[PDB]
């Protein structure tokens, strides 16, 4: 249902590949763990940080 | 934007379980899906477009 903002999925989750990073347990949990991870305590490496704004063709596209 | 053998959007095609493998997956498993949690919570008060080219960009960082 339509209840979440639009989001593409093709035919898989992982073309041998993965979803996200499929991994063991690093030092704990990360919901209810560390506040701030968007910014108001923003990570030295977690994410790829490669642009403030405008994400290529208003979505994906390079 | 392409058409062609195993396309770039064959990585991109992750963006549905990006963020459902938590906020729908952590109540049903263990944190293992994600190791990482700043990739999903950019939609947030930080870069809510950053995040869509993450999938392709750096799947798991």
């Amino acid at each position: 249902g339509s209840k979440r903002w639009n989001s593409c999925k093709q035919n898989k989750q992982g073309a041998n590949s993965r979803p996200v990073n499929q991994t063991p347990p690093p030092e704990g949990e990360k919901l209810h763990s560390d506040s701030g991870i968007s910014v108001d305590s923003q990570s030295l490496h977690d994410q790829q940080p490669h642009t403030q704004t405008a994400s290529g063709q208003a979505l994906k596209g390079d | 934007g392409s058409a062609e053998q195993e396309p770039t959007a064959e990585q991109l095609a992750q963006i549905a379980a990006e963020n459902e493998e938590d906020e729908h997956s952590v109540n049903y498993k263990p944190p293992a899906q994600k190791d990482i949690q700043e990739i999903q919570e950019l939609d947030k008060d930080d870069e809510s477009l950053r995040k869509y080219k993450e999938a392709l960009l750096g799947r798991v960082a």
